[PDB]
């Protein structure tokens, strides 16, 4: 009769069809991570070329239901996710030429392949080796030349290829009633309709330079401490006023630090709280590691894990004969199978992932009851979010004491709790700059206010100004530079770990609080509390049904992203750099002063 | 058989031995509506009707008096003055097969909700929109019957059930289905209480 009724029933059809064949292409997508074979991958081809010619379909015919007359929310949502174009819109030769530069820029980025020149007998690709080299080394110019040689390389060839990338990924935005690429980027956000918990795309930018602001301060000091133990390391190349060399951050692009905290220890004379050693005397399995990780969920009141999991699950590397990725990767394949693949090791890197993937299953189960095309999280910093909460309370002392993996006479003093704040400062404050800044950057090459021909003269302006790294050489404009890294090659929006970033502090001081934990913030444990527990599952069980600003509020109580919660996390480290830094200058300058 | 052609099989004139069913340990769901289960051993009724089908795990609810879905609506409806059985069990290792079983189908749509123990096989194009469907299914006009694809690495709530319905009746015909009755070890030559055949 109506349009609503019409839209419903042909949202039900839809969602019907629609998770019969995402299970068929999920589960054609897990035989070939399992079973790297070439009819695992004929058949993960052809469920996918179903998916999305299913896919192109729903979206032609779901268009003709007018918007404006339907008043449900749920309904409307379905509606809206379900009418985008994507590529459609666009020609078919400028869609048949997109898909070909990323299918050739996946191929160049993937099978990469750079080493030092008069010995080309071998080469090293980046994944199995640069990587490596990148996080262990102390040479001064062998890290030079690998950064040097890698992104000449990668960026030469890359620097076309990107410049036809904006230009179509614009026009298609701009066909699609978006201002630019990161515009549609920006929509992910964007909440319309609701009232009071309305959140537009303009207002993403202005939040995330109020956060970044505050940010500043913790940043610029961490900076300063790093560059005065990077000078201790190298005693010639690093200037006390200038910024820091790009090659010598520890990892290929800057985006992490966390291979710096040898380097950078406070205190090398104390302990640390690797538990490896006590896993690999117990002999604890990775099914127990598993199996743990059920118990502290369990602990805090959510639903215990299917058999189905159990029994599907590959939570072991094969063997010889059968090769498969060693990612580890959360699945939630549709109709209540739900998998973890992972090449689990005796490690606490490998605990800590155990525990975040199992978050993200635990996220996807408690969406199962919504609609199909609502099976997701209210944003994409939710989604990791809830992963990472996972990993900040299992990584605690007083949780490795509770499960027996730690010593009961272990002494917790300040200079332990200050080390591994400071190396949880190195993983996650670290990245907010290079974050910002590559999103910013990508924002303002959409938006057309940096020209193609002025590309790297502003972004090294950029992070000099806002990361803090000088560049070893100037570079032409003959260069790629942004492009080496892998979810900027390959088409994946970049600000979700800044999202997830600030999510998992204010998640963490909202449970914490729920918990009626009475220490710091980084000493509390999540595990015992059922009220915990609710509280998350409240938001849990809504997947991205509502609004991510009323999620935010059923959690932590506030209608906007905040920046509090991560600086009430850092502030013993705070003060102790603080103290550290006294007499040393904090802050930077944009000059050519350490290298150029 | 399907939910939506849900076999139904008349059951009279024959000895009802309910102790067997109920004490089995095969069967996930024994709920009775209307009557209890340690009496049914005892009492008779005119006919039993055993409705037999296939659903989901997360369906099985809806097979009860006053409840709503899209089974008790489109595939089968009981009334809410109902006297009788819901057994359910999970049939993952027979009913699931590793490319998919497409064999269960259901009603997904109708212009009106069923009525209590009604059996709807047509296979007319449902029409949603004012437009006339003409057996196309185009715009608006979806087909009726949808598939379960049974796999049996399904999660608990989506694995298949097999639910047998057993409807109790009572009409002014003798009543035929009786429970089986139990003798003792007879005993002579002593002042007791007999019972012979009633
Ligand atoms: C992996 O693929 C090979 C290819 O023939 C097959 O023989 C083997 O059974 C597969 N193993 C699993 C666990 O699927
Ligand atoms: C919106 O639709 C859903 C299912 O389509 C329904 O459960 C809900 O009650 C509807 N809400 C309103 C306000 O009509
Ligand atoms: C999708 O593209 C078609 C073709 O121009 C257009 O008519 C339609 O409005 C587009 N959809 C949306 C939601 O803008
Ligand atoms: C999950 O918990 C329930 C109740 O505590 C238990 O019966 C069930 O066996 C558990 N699941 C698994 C896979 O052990
Ligand atoms: C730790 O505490 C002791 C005693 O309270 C103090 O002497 C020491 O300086 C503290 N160290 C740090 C890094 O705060
Ligand atoms: C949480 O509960 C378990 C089970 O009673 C207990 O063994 C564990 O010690 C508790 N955790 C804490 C921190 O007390």
């Amino acid at each position: 009769s109506t349009i609503e009724e019409q839209a419903k029933t042909f949202l039900d059809k839809f969602n019907h069809e629609a998770e019969d064949l995402f299970y068929q292409s999920s589960l054609a997508s897990w035989n070939y991570n399992t079973n790297i074979t070439e009819e695992n991958v004929q058949n993960m081809n052809n469920a996918g070329d179903k998916w999305s010619a299913f896919l192109k379909e729903q979206s032609t015919l779901a268009q003709m239901y007018p918007l404006q007359e339907i008043q449900n929310l749920t309904v409307k949502l379905q509606l809206q996710a379900l009418q985008q174009n994507g590529s459609s819109v666009l020609s078919e030769d400028k869609s048949k030429r997109l898909n070909t530069i990323l299918n050739t820029m996946s191929t160049i980025y993937s099978t990469g392949k750079v080493c030092n020149p008069d010995n080309p007998q071998e080469c090293l690709l980046l994944e199995p080796g640069l990587n490596e080299i990148m996080a262990n080394s102390l040479d001064y110019n062998e890290r030079l030349w690998a950064w040097e040689s890698w992104r000449s390389e990668v960026g030469k060839q890359l620097r076309p290829l990107y410049e036809e990338y904006v230009v179509l990924k614009n026009e298609m935005a701009r066909a699609n009633h978006y201002e630019d690429y990161g515009d549609y980027w920006r929509g992910d956000y964007e909440v319309n309709g609701v009232d009071g918990y309305d959140y537009s795309r303009g207002q993403l930018i202005e939040d995330v330079e109020h956060t970044f602001e505050e940010i500043k301060p913790l940043y610029e000091h961490l900076h300063a401490y790093v560059r005065a133990k990077l000078m201790n390391a190298y005693p010639s190349y690093i200037s006390p006023i200038g910024c820091l060399p790009a090659h010598l951050l520890g990892d290929m692009w800057g985006r992490f630090w966390t291979n710096l905290y040898s380097l950078t220890v406070p205190f090398g004379q104390k302990p640390n709280i690797d538990v490896t050693d006590a896993m690999v005397d117990q002999a604890w399995d990775a099914q127990r590691i598993f199996k743990e990780a059920e118990k502290f969920f369990v602990s805090v009141g959510l639903p215990n894990m299917t058999q189905g999991f159990w029994e599907n699950s590959m939570l072991t590397d094969p063997g010889n004969v059968q090769k498969a990725v060693c990612h580890p990767t959360a699945w939630d394949l549709g109709k209540g199978d739900f998998r973890i693949l992972m090449c689990t090791k005796v490690t606490m890197d490998d605990f800590l992932t155990a525990h975040h993937e199992m978050g993200h299953i635990q996220y996807d189960m408690a969406y199962a009851a919504q609609p199909f095309l609502l099976r997701n999280g209210a944003n994409e910093g939710f989604h990791e979010a809830v992963g990472e909460i996972m990993s900040l309370s299992a990584a605690t002392p007083k949780h490795l004491k509770s499960i027996g993996l730690l010593s009961p006479d272990f002494q917790e003093d300040n200079e332990t709790e200050i080390n591994f704040l400071l190396k949880q400062a190195l993983t996650i404050v670290g990245t907010l700059p290079f974050t910002y800044m590559l999103e910013k950057w990508r924002w303002m090459v959409f938006k057309g206010e940096i020209p193609k021909d002025q590309w790297m003269k502003k972004w090294w302006e950029m992070k000099r100004e806002i990361v803090g790294v000088v560049e070893p050489v100037p570079h032409d404009e003959t260069y790629c530079d942004p492009a080496s890294l892998f979810h900027v090659s390959n088409d994946y929006s970049f600000i979700r770990y800044y999202t997830r970033t600030l999510y998992q502090f204010q998640f963490q001081e909202a449970l914490c609080q729920a918990a009626k934990h009475e220490g710091p913030l980084h000493k509390c444990d999540i595990s015992n509390s059922t009220e915990a527990g609710q509280k998350l599952f409240n938001m849990l069980r809504l997947g991205k049904s509502e609004p991510w600003t009323l999620a935010l509020e059923n959690v932590v109580g506030a209608k906007n992203m905040n920046v509090r919660p991560l600086l009430n996390y850092f502030e013993p480290l705070f003060t102790w750099l603080k103290d550290q830094n006294k007499n040393s200058f904090v802050g930077w300058s944009t000059d050519w002063s350490p290298y150029a | 058989a399907s939910v939506y052609a849900w076999n139904r099989k008349r059951i009279s004139n024959c000895v009802a031995d309910y102790s067997v069913l109920y004490n089995s340990a095969s069967f996930s769901t024994f709920k009775c509506y209307g009557v209890s289960p340690t009496k049914l051993n005892d009492l008779c009724f005119t006919n039993v009707y055993a409705d037999s089908f296939v659903i989901r795990g997360d369906e099985v609810r809806q097979i009860a008096p006053g409840q709503t879905g899209n089974i008790a609506d489109y595939n089968y409806k009981l009334p809410d003055d109902f006297t009788g059985c819901v057994i359910a069990w999970n049939s993952n290792n027979l009913d699931s097969k590793v490319g998919g079983n497409y064999n269960y189908l259901y009603r997904l749509f109708r212009k009106s909700n069923l009525k209590p123990f009604e059996r709807d096989i047509s296979t007319e194009i449902y029409q949603a929109g004012s437009t006339p469907c003409n057996g196309v299914k185009g715009f608006n006009c979806y087909f009726p019957l949808q598939s379960y694809g049974f796999q049996p690495t399904y999660g608990v709530g989506y694995q298949p059930y097999r639910v047998v319905v057993l409807s109790f009746e009572l009409l002014h015909a003798p009543a035929t289905v009786c429970g089986p009755k139990k003798s003792t070890n007879l005993v002579k030559n002593k002042c007791v209480n007999f019972n012979f055949n009633g």
